[PDB]
């Protein structure tokens, strides 16, 4: 194992000066990847792993040979948001939350529209197999039920307004702030589903704050998508560039401020709007602390800007 | 077969029909009123037919972003 370095994605995003105030660790909090799963036993992200399943072929399994991933990708992103701090590898945004990875997808990164569904129901539902025990309508952020708080989605497709987007609906009004990666064709618009109002969709810097040729135009946010090191299977690191990158040091963001607003208030943040910028919801404060890139305001290329967890927990604590 | 997902009015669909029609159910959401059934490609119009049935997707594919 190597020496710990901090990838640059992770101090762009002003995660390091958080972790005195929280690392993600409250026990309310839990992060959902949708993905190709995660090496489980990886030892820079294994104690953060809450629950490893699949839902491939409509079946629910915690099955090690089931969930473990065979593509990378899955462990890759779940760095980003959480790989372990200490004195190996490399640091997630929220080095200290909770992980369900769950696998969606198969070795090469194909899967279907109902598997994707059943996996966000059981970011809902958690392990479980409940979506609110105790019947308040308190879902996320309740700390009697097991739901996720952020669900991180690696898809890209087009346009759905079926049963599969119901579910992304079901997740948003359960108090769960849904994140997805704008797409890497450098297209004039956000893949689905990034599309949807229900959802962040992010795009991709590099080191030098210039939007990357590959990020597909205007996304609610952008984060660092170029030369991004992380874990990747099997107990080792690679580097990887994508708006797909880009999407977890989002979603670490929020676990962030969720973490940091609980452990003050014993309550969550509402997920809120595209259009938000108010410091009453999680997506506002996202926006108006991020780092405004480009043309003043929302631009085409960087979204509101650049996120960063020091000045949104700020934000959100005041 | 072929798998499917149908969205159901559960006030009238009745999922023990199901397997009258050579189908058996995959997963039920406890979330939305959907179920995932495998049906030969041909009893899809006796599915679509059912009482409670609204509406039949078939499973698409998803892919890695
Ligand atoms: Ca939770
Ligand atoms: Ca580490
Ligand atoms: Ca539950
Ligand atoms: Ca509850
Ligand atoms: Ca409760
Ligand atoms: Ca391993
Ligand atoms: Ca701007
Ligand atoms: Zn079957
Ligand atoms: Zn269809
Ligand atoms: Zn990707």
């Amino acid at each position: 194992q190597p020496a710990q370095t901090i990838p640059w994605g992770i101090e762009r995003v002003k995660a390091p000066s958080v972790w005195s105030i929280t690392d993600g660790s409250v026990s309310v909090i839990q992060v959902a990847v949708l993905d190709t799963g995660v090496d489980y036993d990886h030892p820079d992200l294994a104690a953060n792993i809450a629950w490893c399943v699949s839902t491939l072929r409509g079946k629910v399994s915690t099955k090690l040979r089931d969930c473990a991933d065979q593509n990378g990708h899955g462990t890759h992103v779940i760095g980003t948001i959480a790989a372990l701090n200490n004195d190996i590898g490399v640091v997630g945004v929220a080095p200290g939350v909770q992980i369900y990875s769950v696998r969606v997808l198969d070795a090469r990164g194909s899967g279907s529209y109902s598997d994707i569904a059943i996996g966000i129901e059981q970011a809902i539902l958690g392990p479980d197999g409940v979506a609110d025990k105790d019947g308040d309508g308190i879902i996320a952020g309740d700390p009697d039920d097991d739901a996720a708080e952020v669900i991180s989605m690696s898809l890209g497709g087009p346009a759905d307004d079926s049963y599969l987007y119901d579910m992304i609906i079901q997740a948003y009004n359960a108090g769960i702030v849904i994140v997805a990666a704008s797409g890497n064709e450098g297209a004039p618009s956000p893949s689905y589903p990034a599309a949807y109002p229900e959802v962040i969709a992010v795009g991709a810097i590099d080191s030098n704050d210039n939007i990357a040729s590959f990020s597909n135009r205007q996304p609610e946010v952008s984060a660092p998508g170029v030369d991004i090191l992380s874990t990747y299977p099997d107990d080792s690191y690679e580097t990887l560039m994508g708006t797909c990158m880009a999407t977890p040091h989002v979603s670490g963001v929020v676990a962030l401020i969720q973490a940091a607003y609980y452990q003050k208030y014993g309550k969550i943040l509402p997920v809120g709007t595209f259009d938000d910028i108010s410091k009453n919801t999680v997506r506002g404060i996202l926006h108006i602390t991020a780092d405004d890139l480009g043309p003043t305001g929302w631009d085409a290329d960087y979204g509101y800007g650049v996120v960063r967890a020091a000045l949104a927990v700020q934000a959100a604590l005041g | 077969t072929i798998r499917v997902i149908v969205s159901v009015d559960k006030a009238k669909f009745n999922p023990h029909e199901v397997l009258g029609i050579g189908g058996h159910i995959v997963y039920q959401f406890k979330l939305i009123p959907a179920v995932v059934v495998d049906v030969p490609a041909n009893a899809v119009g006796k599915l679509k037919k059912m009482p409670g049935v609204e509406k039949v997707e078939f499973d698409h594919q998803a892919v890695l972003l």
